[PDB]
């Protein structure tokens, strides 16, 4: 899913 | 014989900013790390290391000049695949050819082969880490070369779950270039420097999956999974 | 009048050993989690404090006379629904009246209500807390009321998860007799101890809603989840 | 699937 990651590199 | 041209230029300036951005020579937020202590005992202060390796390695990517166009698909793919890449590349700035570590304060923030051991690592894969450590230290590339070498590791279209691989083998072709180009006029001194930097590249591989192998067992021993970060289990997971 | 059965007592012996075997009163290993910092500052010093708690809850629960014959499935329903209550309880124990906190060193491990809101948390959680800290305080329980009462809410079969809600509605009783026996033993002036303590089960719940659904909602922003911890992910979770 | 704590579970 990287839901951390989606919303890391989310600006 | 030659000059950057204003495109290329820009993009340098792009990521060594974006790297100043995303690097700090004092090491200062290291406090806010679960403490080290030398089973695996510096395996929770090393997984926060990482931790917030990758979220400084994420801020730069989304500074590299084509990356934030990409499908959130291949940012992460890349991000995945590459991170590990990453964190030994920008881990050279702290590295020390005096005593063979990384000193980011010490005897705190010093980080030796044992210690590294002590959070589960082998030295199967330490053992060619320091090697490639040293010899990168010794080609003192001046920070420009430094951050390209970053940006062409992360844009490697070589990667596992990676779609547009035309779009990526693109992208890291103009940053060889503008690498090439800088070596050769900037550079003095440095001929074979650039063919040197890409086979660093091709040792980054074998530390990758090493590191892989060394970390999957890791990952499935829960009493040492439990340890780590949900972002490092995000980025390092099996996870399609 | 009476005196408690051998069996009753040995359940005592093994709830308090149990006790003393998972709680530190010098609070020496908060200096092993991530360091506290007074937007949710504090949130990865308490999730630390927290996974720690639960870890010490389980280890606990191994011990409570019983639990280790109930089938996997049920012992983590239990602790999964009743793990909050549990670190509550048990909380008690650093609670100080005085300034109304829990000190486990100071300044730097003394938490007031401010503290837990910069972990996420609101007054509509730390009211009643306090609250209940307060009263709880109040009753001077003896060790051994304290580890029964722990114990009891442990075994609450009215949990949502539990399978053989019969074997553990059995137990809790077992527990509560040894309670209630003991109060009318030992204690002397505690007639309506009993009472105010199982009452202090209902004010549990009421608790552990507020804090699962403050939780939640803490749970889905993944820029905060980040920062909890994997067990804490996994106790917590709605993981079926 | 609460794979820590069916280890921790275990003794
Ligand atoms: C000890 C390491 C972190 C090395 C040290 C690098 C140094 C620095 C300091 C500064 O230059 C800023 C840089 O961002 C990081 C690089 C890889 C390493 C050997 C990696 C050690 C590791 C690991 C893990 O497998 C675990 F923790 F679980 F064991 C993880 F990957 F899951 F985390
Ligand atoms: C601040 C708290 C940890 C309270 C303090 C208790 C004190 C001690 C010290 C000693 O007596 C030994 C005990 O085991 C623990 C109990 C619940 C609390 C308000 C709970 C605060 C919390 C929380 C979380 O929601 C998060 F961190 F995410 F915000 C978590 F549940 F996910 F973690
Ligand atoms: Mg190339
Ligand atoms: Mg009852």
């Amino acid at each position: 899913r990287h839901k951390i990651l989606h919303r890391l590199l989310q600006e | 014989s030659h000059m950057l041209s204003d495109e290329q230029m820009q993009i340098i300036n792009s990521l060594v900013e974006a790297h100043h951005k995303t690097y700090d020579d004092s090491y200062s937020d290291f406090v806010r790390f679960r403490p080290p202590v030398r089973r695996l005992s510096m395996l929770p202060h090393l997984a926060d290391l990482v931790s917030y390796s990758i979220q400084k390695v994420i801020g730069f990517a989304k500074m590299i000049p084509g990356f934030r166009d990409l499908t959130a698909e291949d940012q992460i793919a890349l991000l995945k695949s590459s991170a590990i890449e990453i964190i030994m590349l920008r881990s050279n700035q702290s590295f020390s050819l005096e005593d063979m570590s990384w000193s980011c304060g010490g005897p705190d923030f010093k980080y030796c082969i044992n210690d590294v051991t002590k959070a589960g690592h082998t030295l199967e894969l330490l053992e060619p880490l320091v090697k490639f450590q040293v010899g990168l230290k010794k080609l003192k590339l001046h920070e420009e070369e430094h951050v390209l070498l970053m940006a062409i590791c992360l844009l490697s279209p070589d990667r596992p779950g990676v779609q547009d691989h035309v779009r990526i083998e693109a992208l890291q072709d103009r940053l060889c270039d503008v690498l090439q180009a800088y070596i050769r006029i900037q550079h003095p001194g440095g001929r074979l420097l650039y063919a040197k930097m890409i086979q660093k590249l091709a040792d980054l591989r074998s530390l990758n999956e090493e590191h892989s192998k060394q970390y999957r067992s890791l990952s499935f021993q829960p009493e040492h999974s439990m340890q780590l970060t949900p972002l490092v289990l995000e980025v390092f997971g099996s996870e399609v």
